[PDB]
Parts: C-alpha cells; sequence; structure tokens
RNA sequence: CCUGGUGUCUUGGGUG
DNA sequence: GGATTACACCCAAGACACCAGGCACGAG
DNA sequence: CTCGTGCCTGGTGTCTTGAATCC
C-alpha cells in the first residue's frame, strides 16, 4: 500500500477516478495493476493505492489534475495497514452541545432517538419573543428563558397536557422545548460546559438672529454657542464666527425680529 | 531580637522648603516618617540613634520637576524577632484557642494543639488563669516560648509561638 | 562627533582623477579596489 | 520629529529640550519593574496599594520608571518572541 | 503629573539585560492558560475564557476594568498569557546558531571537544569577548570529526560526529558508521535534540559563550509560547460595526488550531507519515509567526493574498517600531505653513498667524508676582487674544474653558497652572526640512500678526536655504521653564551667526538689501 | 453621537441647498442599527473640520443595489490673499 | 571615595554655555514654584529675568557636580565660577 | 542597520548594555550625559545658612 | 521605601535555603550577614544587643533628644510622650514597659561590669546574656548551638549574672 | 451633571 | 546567496470565495 | 398537502502552471 498526495478536497475524486480506470481496463492487454484505492476522512490529502508495483501506482495517477506531479508517494508499513481502515455515542439524559439553527451551540438534554436512528429529540431552554414583533437566523436570535405559557396567553398557544404546550407550532413542556434534531447536527464528544451553564444546569442657540448695532449691523447669523453674555454668532456674509454681546442682537420668532423679550 | 541599624531613606522636597533650617526641616521628616514603622525586611524601627546630628548629603535636583532628593543615611535601634528564638513575654488574652502575648510592640499567638495538657483553661477562678499547683499564670506572668515560625504581611508581621516543649512555660 | 558629521557632509550634498560623490564613496566605504 | 531633527539638538547640545519633546510631549508612560528580576511583570492596584511580582515573591523591591509607550510596546513584542529585555536601575561593573 | 500618585520609588534605567525566557519563567508572569481558537463565547457578546480575548489578559475597551490590576486602559499595560506545545519546535530565529553548537558537542552525551591540554585551545579560552571566543572554539573544534570516549577518559561516548545540514526548517545530520561504507542521515528533530541539550554541564555551558542565568542553551528551543496581550494586537473597524483582527490574532489562532490536532493524532489514528505533516506545519506557523522573510520558501499568505505581518517585519525599516516611532515620532506642540518674508523684522523674530497662537499654548506657573495677570487671561477665554484655554490644579484635572459657563467664579490658588496663548517674545523652536545642519534648527521670538503665512527677516533664509517659492516650515513650542532657558541660551540666533563649519558666518545682507546697498 | 449641530438637517435625513456649512456640522445622517430599545448607532458624516461654504446642490437616487444614494455638492469661493500661489 | 578635595580640583574654572542654561533654567523653575528668592526684585518680574538678575550678583546657591570619565567628580559651587 | 538580527543574536549571548551612548538613553526617554545633561545640580546647603532667620522650614 | 547598605541580590543560578531565619542555625538573612558595612563603606561586626545594652541607649538617646527639644533643659511613662504621634506613643511605650519587666541589670554601674565581663561568633555572645540561665544544663538545651563548642567558663558566666542580680 | 470613539494596508498622482 | 539604495508633506482611490445545508415557495 | 427546486446564508479553507550593483 502506498499514500499519495492529492489536493485537498479531491480524495474522494480521486479514489472514484481510480476505479473508472480499473473497471475500463478489465480484460485490455494492458489491465490498471492496482487492487483497491481508498481515502479516509481523518486523512486529508491522501489517497492509499494498493498494488504490487509502484510502477502501477503512477500508471493509476497518470494524467489525474488532483494529482500532486511531483514523486511524492509513499511506503506503509504492513503493520500499519489495519489502523488505515479503523471505522471509529449519545445516551437519553446526556447533554449535547447543538450544531444548526437560532439554538447553535446551545447546551441540550438527549430527550429520547427516532426509531429508525436519525434525529434525536432534544430539551432546550427557549429562545423566544411571543410574536412581538410579527407581521430567525443565529445572529438576530432572542436570549435564552424558559417558556412562560401565561406571557403567551397574555401575548399571543395550545393546551396538550399537564404542564405541555405547543405554541406558534413547537412544543414546550414545563419551560423547555422538545425539538427534534439531527445526530449529525449535533455535538457528544468533548463538550465544555461554560460558565453560564454551571450556573444553570439656554433657549437661543442654533436659532437664526439678525444683528442691530455695530459694524455688522444688518446681516444674518446662527447662535453657535451661548456661554453667557457674550454669543457666538456664526456669521453667514464672510467665512468667519465672531464674539459679539447680548444687547446686539434681534432674534427670529412668529412675527419678525424680536428684541430681548423674546 | 534588637539590633543596631545603618539605613537610609530617599526624602523629596519641594522646592518652597529652600530655607535656612533645610536641614533640621528634614530631621524632623525623617523621624515623623520611620519611627515606630515596621517592615518585613528589618523589623520594628524602635528609636534612631543620634537624631539631631544626621548628616544628610548633598540633595539631588530632579530634571524637569525641581523637587530635591536627599539620601539621608542614619542609624537607628531596629526590633525584628526571628524563628527559633526563645523569648519571655507578657500574656495579653486568654481564651480555648490559645493565648495571645505582648512582646514590646506586637502579639504572638500560640494555638492548643502545641501547649501541654495539664496547663488547663479555668474560668470560673478569679481572676481567670491557667493554673497548677506552683505555678501561675495570670497578665504579667513571666512564661518562656519558642518562636516557631514568621509571617509577613510587610506592615506588621506576625509570629506563632509553642510552650510543648522542655522548660518552656511558667517559671 | 555630530558636528563632524554634518560640517563634512552638507558641502558634499551641493557638489583624470576620480572626484566629488564617487570617490567620497570609496574613502568612506574602504573599498579594496578604488576605480 | 524625525531622526534628522533630533541629530540637530545633540549639535546644539540641548539635552533637556530633546527628552521633553519624546517624553511629557507625545507619548509618557508609567510603568513598574521588579528590582529582582528587572521584568515589566508588576501587578499593581493602586486603590488597593498592592503590589506583587508574583515570579520573585516580592511586594517590596519594586521601582517605577517613566519610559515611552512605544518602547513598552517594544519590549512586549520582544517578551512575545522569547526575548527577556531585563531593566535595572543599577549598576554593578 | 499626569501620572496618579503611586508610592512605589521613582528611579531611572541604567542597563538593559538581554536574555532568553525560559519556560518556567513564562508560566511564572502568565495570568492564563490559552487553549481555544473560537475568540468568542459563542457570538452572544463577552469573550471565551481561556481564549485568545480572555478578559484576564487586558481591557482594550473603555467600559471594562481589568480583572488583574483593577485599572483603567490608559494606565493597565496588559499582561501576558501563555501557550502550551504539545510537542517542542524550533525558534526560527536561532537556527543557524544552533547548528553552530550541534559541531562543538558531543551528540550523546555534550561535552565540549576539546581540553585545555591542547596549547592553541588553551589560548582560545582565555579570549574576553564571548561571541570570539565561542568562536575561536568552534573554528578548532570544527575538523574534530568524532567525539573522542578517551584524553587524546574526559566522559565522551566514542561515537563518531555527524555533519549536521539545514534544509528550511530541518536539519539533517550524516553519521559516518564505520573503508567506505553507507551512511545514514536522520532528521534531527526538536526534541531529540532537547534532551540532549539539558544534559549540557555547567561547565561547559559558560565555555560555549552562553550564560547559566540569562541564556541557557536549551532555551532556544520554544516548549511554551508566551500570548501578547490585547495592547500588542488591537482590533480595528472597518466600517464601524464590522471589525477584522490584527494579523497576529489571526496567526495565533492557526498556531493554536495547528496545537489541538497535534493531540489529536498520539491517541488513535496515526498513520506516522500523517505525524510528520502536521509537526512540520506546526513548526511552520510558529516559525510564520515571528518571521515571515524566511529565505528558500515561500511566505505565509492573508487570504487577500498580500503577505502576513509577522513580529521581526514590524521592527524593521523606515516605518517599523525603531526607525518610525523610536528614533524618530510624531510630536504635540507642532504647526506648519507656508512661509513669507519681513525686511521689518528683528533677526531673531518670527511671525506667528493669529489662528496658530490661538490653538498652541504654554503652561505657565501661577505665582505671587503674576497671578492678577493671569486671571485677567482666564475672563477673555479661548475666543479672544490674549487669553487662555485651560487651569490645572495640583491633582492633574482640567478645566475647560469652553465649556466652562462659570467662567467668571474661578479664584486661582499658587501652583496651579494656566495654559495661556502664545504671546510675544516666546521663544519657539523653528525648523525647516531637511535638516541637513544645525542651523536648520534656531530659536525665534515670536511676534503675533494677522495673515496665515510664517513671517521670517529675509536673512535667515539662508542657513534654512529656504525661500518663498511654496517652502514650509515647522514651529515646536517648549512646554516647560526648563527648556525655554535652553532654547534663549543656547539655540538663539543670533548666537548662530558664526557657524563652526567653516568659521565663517552663514547669514549675510542679501538679496534686494544687497543690490540696493552697492 | 458626534459633537457637531445636527440642526441644519431637514426631516429627510438631508441638508437643503442654500444653507451657510461651517467644519464638524453634520449634513448627511444616518444610523447602523447595534445587534443584540436604544439601538443604533450614528454614521453620520460631517464637513471637513478646516473647511465652510454653502450647499449647491443634492443628489438623490438609488444605486445597482437598490439601495438609497446621496450626493452633496459644497461650493465656496476663495479669494487670492498672503501665501497664495501664482506663476507666469 | 570618588570625591575629589577642594584643593585637588582641576576642571575649569569658568562657566561653561552649557552649565549656564542648565542653572538659569533649573534656577527660573524653582521661582516659578515660590522658592525664597534671594536678591531685591524690582520691575522685572518674569521667571528667567529673576534667575539671570541671582546670577549677575553671584548668587544662586546651587552647586555644579561635573563627572569626570571615570566616574569621579568635582562639586564647585556657582558662588565660586567665574562668569564671563 | 541588521536590527533584528542584532537584537536576536544579542539575546543569545546575554549582552549587557551600559547605557552611556547618546540613542541609548533617548530611545528611553531619560536625560542624555550630553550637553546640559553632562552634570548633576546640587543643592548648595551652605550657601543657605546666610539667608535671614523668618525664611526658615518649619 | 527605605533601604539599606546591602545591595543588588541579583539572581544566581544555584538557589539558596541558607536564608530562612533560623536562629539555631545562625541564619539571619541577607541584611543581618556577620560582616556588614556602613554608610563609608568601612567593615563592621554585626550589632546584636542585649536588654541591658538596649535599655540604657533608648532611653539615653530619648532624654537627650527631649532636652535638646527644651533647649537644654527616670520614669518610663514620661520618657514615652517625648514622641510625635499616638502610634509612635504606643510602639515605643510597650518597649520600654516590656524591658521595664524584664531587665535584670537596670542601671549603668551594673551594666557595664555585665559589659566588661562579656566583652567565637558575635551573635552567640549576645544570646547568653539576654537569656537567665541557672547552670551549664539550662544552657545547652534552650540554645541548643553552644554543645560542640568545647569552652565553658559558662558556670562563672551565670554566677556573676546571677551574683549581680539584685533581688527582687 | 461632570467623561466623550471613527480604521487600516496599499497603490497612484503631486509639493520643496 | 541578501542588503543598500534622501527627507518631509498633501490628497484621492479601494476591500474573500466556494460549497453545503436549510428554509421557503411553487407546482402537481 | 407534500415534494422538489432554488436561493440565501453561514462556515471552512487554495492552487491550471507563469534591477542593478556591490560585499
Ligand atoms: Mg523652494
Ligand atoms: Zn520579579
Ligand atoms: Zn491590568
Ligand atoms: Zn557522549
Amino acid at each position: 500500500i502506498w499514500g499519495v498526495k492529492v489536493r485537498l478536497g479531491k480524495e474522494k475524486d480521486v479514489v472514484r477516478q481510480i476505479l473508472k480506470k480499473k473497471l475500463a481496463r478489465e480484460g485490455t492487454k494492458n489491465p490498471l495493476e492496482i487492487y483497491s484505492a481508498f481515502q479516509r476522512d481523518s486523512f486529508k490529502g491522501h489517497v492509499y493505492i494498493e498494488a504490487r508495483k509502484a510502477e502501477a501506482i503512477n500508471d493509476a495517477l497518470k494524467g489525474n489534475v488532483n494529482v500532486f506531479s511531483n514523486n511524492s508517494k509513499f511506503l506503509v508499513g504492513i503493520v500499519e495497514y489495519k489502523d488505515l481502515l479503523r471505522p471509529v455515542k449519545l445516551t437519553r439524559g446526556s447533554y449535547v452541545r447543538v450544531k444548526n439553527g437560532k439554538f447553535k451551540g446551545d447546551l441540550a438534554q438527549v430527550d429520547e432517538v427516532l426509531e429508525n436512528g436519525l434525529e434525536a429529540r432534544l430539551k432546550l431552554v427557549p429562545r423566544l419573543d411571543y410574536g412581538k414583533d410579527l407581521s430567525y437566523t443565529s445572529k438576530f436570535r432572542p436570549a435564552q428563558r424558559l417558556f412562560s405559557e401565561a406571557e403567551a396567553r397574555v401575548h399571543e398557544i395550545r393546551r396538550d397536557r399537564d404542564g405541555f404546550v405547543t405554541y406558534g407550532g413547537e412544543e414546550y413542556y414545563e419551560g423547555f422545548l422538545y425539538k427534534t434534531f439531527r445526530l449529525q447536527n449535533l455535538i457528544v464528544n468533548s463538550i465544555n460546559p461554560t460558565l453560564n451553564e454551571l450556573s444553570l444546569f439656554d433657549p437661543t442657540l442654533n436659532k437664526t438672529v439678525k444683528i442691530r448695532q455695530g459694524g455688522y449691523k444688518g446681516k444674518i447669523g446662527i447662535v453657535k454657542e451661548a456661554n453667557g453674555d457674550r454669543f457666538r454668532v456664526e456669521l453667514h456674509n464672510p467665512n468667519k464666527t465672531i464674539p459679539i454681546p447680548c444687547s446686539f442682537l434681534l432674534i427670529e420668532s412668529t412675527h419678525g425680529w424680536v428684541p430681548y423679550e423674546d | 531580637m534588637f539590633f543596631l541599624k545603618d539605613l537610609s531613606l530617599i526624602l523629596t522636597l519641594h522646592p518652597s522648603y529652600f530655607g535656612p533650617q533645610m536641614n533640621q526641616y528634614l530631621r524632623e521628616k525623617l523621624l515623623t516618617d520611620v519611627e515606630g514603622t515596621c517592615t518585613g525586611q528589618f523589623g520594628y524601627i524602635v528609636t534612631v540613634l543620634d537624631g539631631m546630628n544626621i548628616d544628610v548629603g548633598k540633595g539631588r535636583i530632579i530634571p524637569g520637576s525641581g523637587s530635591a532628593e536627599f539620601e539621608v543615611k542614619y542609624r537607628a535601634v531596629v526590633w525584628k524577632p526571628f524563628k527559633g528564638e526563645v523569648v519571655d513575654a507578657i500574656v495579653s488574652n486568654v481564651s480555648p484557642i490559645g493565648f495571645f502575648a505582648d512582646v514590646g510592640p506586637l502579639n504572638v499567638f500560640v494555638s492548643t494543639r502545641l501547649i501541654p495538657d495539664n496547663l488547663v483553661y479555668n474560668p470560673s477562678n478569679s481572676p481567670p488563669a491557667y493554673m497548677s499547683n506552683d505555678e501561675l499564670i495570670t497578665k504579667g506572668s513571666k512564661v518562656r516560648l519558642k518562636v516557631v515560625g514568621t509571617r509577613t504581611d510587610v506592615n506588621e508581621i506576625y509570629a506563632i509561638g509553642s510552650i510543648k516543649e522542655d522548660f518552656l512555660g511558667a517559671i | 562627533g555630530v558636528i563632524a558629521a554634518q560640517s563634512i557632509g552638507e558641502p558634499a550634498t551641493q557638489m583624470n582623477v576620480t572626484l566629488g560623490v564617487p570617490r567620497l564613496k570609496e574613502i568612506l566605504n574602504v573599498a579594496k579596489n578604488i576605480k | 520629529f524625525g531622526e534628522m531633527e533630533r541629530d540637530c539638538m545633540i549639535a546644539h547640545g540641548a539635552a533637556g529640550f530633546l527628552k521633553e519633546r519624546l517624553m511629557e510631549a507625545s507619548d509618557a508612560f508609567r510603568v513598574h519593574v521588579c528590582g529582582i528580576c528587572g521584568l515589566m511583570s508588576v501587578i499593581a492596584n493602586l486603590k488597593k496599594n498592592q503590589f506583587e511580582c508574583r515570579s520573585c515573591k516580592n511586594k517590596t523591591n519594586i521601582y517605577q520608571l517613566h519610559i515611552p509607550y512605544a518602547a513598552k510596546l517594544l519590549f512586549q513584542e520582544l517578551m512575545a518572541m522569547n526575548i527577556a529585555p531585563r531593566l535595572y536601575t543599577e549598576r554593578s561593573g | 503629573s499626569q501620572f496618579p500618585y503611586s508610592s512605589a520609588p521613582l528611579r531611572s534605567v541604567k542597563e538593559v539585560q538581554f536574555g532568553l525566557l525560559s519556560p518556567e519563567e513564562i508560566r511564572a508572569i502568565s495570568v492564563v492558560k490559552i487553549e481555544y481558537p473560537e475568540i468568542m463565547d459563542e457570538s452572544r457578546q463577552r469573550p471565551r475564557e481561556g481564549g485568545l480575548n480572555d478578559p484576564k489578559l487586558g481591557s482594550i475597551d473603555r467600559n471594562f476594568k481589568c480583572q488583574t490590576c483593577g485599572e483603567g486602559m490608559a494606565e493597565c499595560p496588559g499582561h501576558f498569557g501563555h501557550m502550551e506545545l504539545a510537542k517542542p519546535v524550533f525558534h526560527i530565529g536561532f537556527i543557524p546558531k544552533i547548528k553552530k553548537v550541534c559541531e562543538c558537542i558531543c551528540m550523546n552525551c555534550g561535552k565540549l571537544l576539546l581540553d585545555e591540554t591542547n596549547p592553541t585551545m588553551a589560548q582560545a579560552i582565555r579570549i574576553r569577548d564571548p561571541k570570539k571566543r565561542f568562536n575561536a572554539v568552534w573554528q578548532l573544534c570544527k575538523t574534530k570529526m568524532v567525539c573522542e570516549a578517551d584524553a587524546p577518559s574526559r566522559g565522551g561516548c566514542g561515537n563518531t560526529q555527524p555533519v549536521v545540514r539545514k534544509d528550511g526548517m530541518k536539519l539533517w545530520g550524516t553519521w559516518k558508521k564505520s573503508r567506505d561504507a553507507q551512511p545514514e542521515r536522520k532528521l534531527l528533530t526538536p526534541g531529540e535534540i532537547l534532551n540532549v541539550f539539558k544534559h549540557i554541564s555547567p561547565e561547559d555551558c559558560f565555555r560555549l559563550g552562553f550564560n547559566e542565568d540569562y541564556a541557557r542553551p536549551e532555551w532556544m528551543i520554544i516548549t511554551v509560547l508566551p500570548v501578547p496581550p490585547p495592547q500588542v494586537r488591537p482590533s480595528i473597524a472597518m466600517d464601524e460595526t464590522t471589525q477584522g483582527q490584527d494579523d497576529l490574532t489571526h496567526k495565533l489562532s492557526d498556531i493554536l488550531k495547528a496545537n489541538i490536532n497535534v493531540q489529536k493524532l498520539e491517541m488513535d489514528g496515526s498513520p506516522q507519515h500523517i505525524i510528520n505533516e502536521v509537526e512540520q506545519l506546526l513548526q511552520f506557523h510558529v516559525a510564520t509567526y515571528m518571521d515571515n522573510d524566511i529565505a528558500g520558501q515561500p511566505q505565509a499568505l492573508q487570504k487577500s493574498g498580500r503577505p502576513v505581518k509577522a513580529i521581526r517585519a514590524r521592527l524593521k525599516g523606515k516605518e517599523g517600531r525603531l526607525r518610525g516611532n523610536l528614533m524618530g515620532k510624531r510630536v504635540d506642540f507642532s504647526a506648519r505653513t507656508v512661509i513669507s518674508g519681513d525686511p521689518n523684522l528683528e533677526l531673531d523674530q518670527v511671525g506667528v498667524p493669529i489662528s496658530i497662537a490661538k490653538t498652541l499654548s504654554y503652561p505657565e506657573t501661577v505665582t505671587q508676582y503674576n497671578i492678577h495677570r493671569l486671571t485677567e487671561y482666564v475672563r477673555n477665554g479661548p475666543n479672544e487674544h490674549p487669553g487662555a484655554k485651560y487651569v490645572i490644579r495640583d491633582n492633574g484635572d482640567r478645566i475647560d474653558l469652553r465649556y466652562h459657563k462659570r467662567a467668571g467664579d474661578i479664584v486661582l490658588q499658587y501652583g496651579w497652572k494656566v495654559e495661556r496663548h502664545l504671546m510675544d517674545d516666546d521663544p519657539v523652536l523653528f525648523n525647516r526640512q531637511p535638516s541637513l545642519h544645525k542651523m536648520s534648527m534656531m530659536a525665534h521670538r515670536v511676534k503675533v500678526m494677522p495673515y496665515s503665512t510664517f513671517r521670517l527677516n529675509l536673512s535667515v533664509t539662508s542657513p534654512y536655504n529656504a525661500d518663498f517659492d511654496g517652502d514650509e516650515m515647522n514651529l515646536h513650542v517648549p512646554q516647560s521653564e526648563e527648556t525655554r532657558a535652553e532654547l534663549s541660551q543656547l539655540c538663539a540666533v543670533p548666537l548662530q551667526i558664526v557657524s563652526p563649519q567653516s568659521n565663517k558666518p552663514v547669514m549675510g545682507i542679501v538679496q534686494d538689501t544687497l543690490c540696493g546697498v552697492r | 453621537l458626534k459633537h457637531g449641530t445636527y440642526e441644519k438637517l431637514d426631516e429627510d435625513g438631508l441638508i437643503a441647498p442654500g444653507v451657510r456649512v461651517s467644519g464638524d456640522d453634520i449634513i448627511i445622517g444616518k444610523t447602523t442599527p447595534i445587534p443584540p430599545y436604544h439601538t443604533k448607532r450614528d454614521a453620520s458624516t460631517p464637513l471637513r473640520s478646516t473647511e465652510n461654504g454653502i450647499v449647491d446642490q443634492v443628489l438623490l437616487t438609488t444605486n445597482q443595489e437598490g439601495l438609497k444614494f446621496v450626493k452633496v455638492r459644497m461650493r465656496t469661493t476663495k479669494v487670492p490673499q498672503i501665501g497664495d500661489k501664482f506663476a507666469s | 571615595e570618588l570625591a575629589i578635595l577642594k584643593e585637588e580640583r582641576t576642571t575649569t574654572p569658568y562657566l561653561t554655555k552649557y552649565e549656564r542654561a542648565r542653572i538659569l533654567g533649573t534656577r527660573a523653575l524653582q521661582i516659578s514654584m515660590n522658592a525664597p528668592v534671594l536678591v531685591d526684585i524690582e520691575g522685572e518680574t518674569d521667571p528667567l529675568q529673576i534667575a539671570m538678575k541671582e546670577l549677575s550678583q553671584r548668587k544662586i546657591p546651587l552647586v555644579i557636580r561635573r563627572y569626570l570619565p571615570d566616574g569621579s567628580y568635582e562639586d564647585w559651587g556657582c558662588d565660586e565660577l567665574i562668569v564671563d | 542597520e541588521e536590527t533584528v538580527e542584532i537584537l536576536f543574536e544579542a539575546g543569545a549571548a546575554a549582552e549587557l548594555d551600559d547605557c552611556r551612548g547618546v540613542s541609548e538613553n533617548v530611545m528611553l526617554g531619560q536625560l542624555a550625559p550630553m550637553g546640559t545633561g553632562a552634570f548633576d545640580v546640587m543643592i548648595d546647603e551652605k550657601l543657605l545658612t546666610s539667608l535671614p532667620a523668618d525664611y526658615a522650614p518649619t | 521605601v527605605s533601604t539599606s547598605t546591602v545591595g543588588a541580590r541579583r539572581r544566581r543560578a544555584k538557589q539558596q535555603v541558607d536564608d530562612e531565619e533560623n536562629a539555631t542555625l545562625l541564619r539571619l538573612g541577607p541584611e543581618f550577614a556577620l560582616k556588614q558595612y556602613d554608610h563609608d563603606g568601612n567593615e563592621h561586626d554585626l550589632i546584636a544587643l542585649s536588654l541591658s545594652e538596649s535599655r540604657l541607649l533608648i532611653r539615653e538617646a530619648l532624654k537627650a533628644r527631649s532636652r535638646a527639644r527644651n533647649g537644654g533643659v527616670i520614669d518610663d511613662d514620661e520618657l514615652a510622650k517625648v514622641t510625635s504621634g499616638a502610634v509612635a506613643n504606643g510602639v515605643v511605650k510597650k518597649t520600654l514597659d516590656y524591658l521595664n519587666t524584664f531587665a535584670r541589670f537596670k542601671d549603668e554601674e551594673t551594666c557595664t561590669a555585665v559589659d566588661q565581663l562579656l566583652h567565637l561568633h558575635p551573635f552567640e555572645i549576645a544570646q547568653l546574656s539576654s537569656l537567665g540561665c541557672e547552670d551549664v544544663d539550662e544552657a545547652i538545651t534552650l540554645i541548643p548551638s553552644l554543645a560542640a563548642k568545647k569552652e565553658v567558663n559558662l558556670q562563672r558566666i551565670l554566677d556573676e549574672l546571677n551574683r549581680l542580680e539584685d533581688p527582687y
């Protein structure tokens, strides 16, 4: 058995291509003298090929666009063969982490599994809004909080049993969502409970002004700053903001420019 | 355990103190800051020797800030206790967990598992005491203990004693 | 030191044997084979 | 304030001015160092007034420095590459 | 003064001791162990403990205090973590020196191949400089091609020594098994070399130019990686609510992921030829994390296609930490504009535009002799000249006079500071780039004037090599009593009339005035 | 929020032609919501700090992706003064 | 130990331009922090001016510690150094 | 020049930098031993004693 | 804060466990080494003080300073009021009173007699004076370092100490 | 009722 | 086989890809 | 009402072969 380096993600394709070549050449004068070929997911970027002569390995891969042209094949020891073909949990009442949907990343208890053996019913702390803005994603979801049936009663619900309600077509029993997930959609290994899981389980600014005394008499402006007695008017006419005393201003109101009786 | 130690202190002086009695101010300043204070490195500094005649040296001016830095070298009486040292004491308190004894500045705690069985706490007696027949441990009774451990808080140090050994106790 | 460095460098910034900047470069670089 | 302006102040001998420009008028920063191991490993809670270099078990021999922030940054990048830059405040020969 | 009071004594730096950080010390200063490459808890706010933004490493956010020192983000320096490596790897910077050490010592017990009995070698240990001594020793021992079990017993093991060669990040040693036969060169892994180095004696450690306390030779192999705090690798927000991570943050994630997969191998399915591909990849990521300009191999790339900014590249070159932030840097209290000439200014004056004069400031200390004068500036405020911008108390709190509506109710105490506007006869440092010689920076006396150019008396154009065809010049304002005096008594224009360059003046009468005076 | 004045914006979020503007004034108001009331963050555009003038014309349209799209042109007049550059 | 006795002082008896600048600035700084001034102050009230007045009358109370290359030093008072 | 190489080599051979150069002190932001920084300034306690007694520190 | 003549203490390759203070093993730490140096660099033996010496010096220093505070104008409770501050008042009063109830030779006449009698490691010489003993058997038990020295006089030491000792 | 944050890395075109 | 190659400054002009899985809508 | 197809969003992971001098 030789290993061969191939383009990442193309290992299954190379195994396929080798099979087509083998079957197409069976019984001809130039058979492909390999016995088998395979690719292990755990071993990214490699295909393994079974034969008697190295030349057959080169023959199997000739012209394959997914294989690195460098003469990189390597020999496997007989004592390493079976480990290449090693094929490899989940119990009711145990915890898993959800891998998809608004509950992605959340800890859940395994309640039960389907007869066929694919999806598992999970007990989950819900993330609900009680229909508050109706007329969901994992990035725009809700905080987790146990289902409250009286809140649902008040705001937006079918009773099914003691402590069991169907609310918006999902089932909540004693405050928890019970929802089926594909087993492939949950993580059962190396779960690390989090901290949180251990805990749980002046009236004239900006108004337009006219100046009635001084060298700037008759000019429009806006009150930029009115700290005290001395105002800052941003004059319109030249690009300058001036310091000015409060006796000098007329303010606009409902009827004309009004003195300091506004 | 008393020693004489040659110590020094870095003093920073604000420029408004630059007058003809500068040294006398510093001598008062050194004493106010150092006398009665404790450090884990030397112990309690009891009194400084020859305070009114200390030679302060010359002050280094700090670049950029104007203030002046003096290194006041001095000599003091210091008191630090030591593990292993046998000492006498005066009891300050008696309690079910042992007693507390004032050895000068500080207080030493001796626990019950390191006290011999025949010394029995007697509250009914007037005045209360640890009693025997020819032994009498009332407040002010000379007792001989041995320091078996020193812990440092860098502010006050704490030492634990024992009377669970030969020749230690009341005399 | 710094005064010496500036006093020599500043005239160079405004300036059949090799002369000028290429000759100056040979000296500081103490080249084994001069031009 | 580039490299060539630095040199001009040296030539003038204005050492005091050059120090201030590059510190007080810029990115001055205060750090604490351990008097034993010389590293910037001190954990300093100023309202609790307690300091400790855990490595040396030292709560007494500790100094503060005024250095440029960009120098503090430089030393942390050197530490991240396993280089130890130990700052001591006294000579020994 | 901008620093809150601390009882620890203030001192200056007298010595910098360089060295290596031992594995033990890295753990002693670390405040957290780093294991998980997922930065966020689960994208629901608050970053994950044990992750790369664990809050014990520090705060780069104005509203979360450091859980280690209690200080705000301004004072908090940041605290290091550590990352345990499943297998020891080489430090990319030290490989050529490691290679040199192999030819010096025995590859079994680690003893120096020569003794003081060799006369030339006894001369070489006397050399005082550690680097030259180490080289002189290696120059002798290089030709010694077998570690002798016996003196020419020295503690030797008798083995012949290999010729070690570098091939990228891997070292190959070719042993000559005992005419010609077949030699088998096997790979010299970091772990193999690591054990050999710990058995080197203290006496041979010194003779190799290393140092028992500061640079112990097995510390050139990396077993635990120090995790820098977030101050070294801050996040930036590209378009406000979208933030990307620093190159180091992404690269540390790659090292951390790669570290977990080395743990994932040794407990189950390892087809050996897979162990070598995964361990070499951990070596790769740790190498390009420190230096991504390794000759002879392709650079690590970001997904954008451009090369990763390694730590080595952070320090070198015009824009790096040393030439760009330490030998020179950007500074406060500076200004710049186009210059114009004025014959009716004194030689040592500079005309300063009013708008510039209201932005720059000088912090004048309040005393008995100027307190009445300084109160007048405070009433005028930041917008009327001559005025003032801040009042600074001895504690450091600044009062911003733009927003203080009860400015009339301030009474000044001695020792406070008032940051007043720039005013007549204040000295300032004036400067035109390129600064080719010392008279590119002279101190002038300010004269405040209308219009927006800097005014120079015409006779100073020559030392600056300035003219008025678009040139700009820079002005710097000293910020304390000590530096004002340094400017006026050392750098002032009249002191600079004669230059030491050619013992002659550098300023004279020029252009119109010189034409006219003839 | 930015430190400048918002009082020159109309209700459509856009300033109108004819209004004089100075530096740091907001002329286009825009917000972005904060992910998980009091939910948005300012993303407005202020006039460049060194400039002034009059808003001349405001274009409103949509881009290739269908979202709203604005342009604000500001005009001012520059009068020669000390320091300005000229050449034959 | 390092200190050199008064009779054996060898460095120049004139104040250098660098020593002068540092003395004026340091003394100026101390006056602005309200140190006692040793001369009469008339009309000239700037901090630098008062310090320059004290220098001209030989009344600045400071000592120069001039370090020599080996680390030893001669202390010279500003009262005894000759100013041009 | 050779910025990073110097520093790696300096680490491996435990170099001691005695901080006497101008460049050392400039980049650490400390007063450099040059010009106005080439000496220390001390306070003349002897000359202060010629002042009158009402100027005295308490 | 406050520091001493002894400095640096930079790191060494071999650690040391002769530092932990043990009076039995003569380990007084780095500050209380056998050979100290004063503020001029001169060599000097460690100054350990018996209870009798210490009572004279401290009391003298306080009354000479008290006289100096009075421009030049006995009981322990009066001598402790010279200090400044209630914190200082406490430690000084408690130290005199402690010494008042355990110092055998409470005057300078007897003390100088004890001084000349005692004036060989300097720490042991100071220990013998502080701890009163009756016989040779009592001294080598409580102070087990005097075992293997083979130089008694011990008995005549204790006899003179007990004879100079006033009744009570 | 004090505090108060708006990006980076390049490339290209220019000024002296 | 790399490292070296003036200084400062202004301003305008830009931004991950592919594959797989899940959900919603439309048609039978 | 159920099934299939298409579109959108989220997560994970690279690769057909194609400027000159100096030390
Ligand atoms: Mg020009
Ligand atoms: Zn330390
Ligand atoms: Zn912190
Ligand atoms: Zn060997």
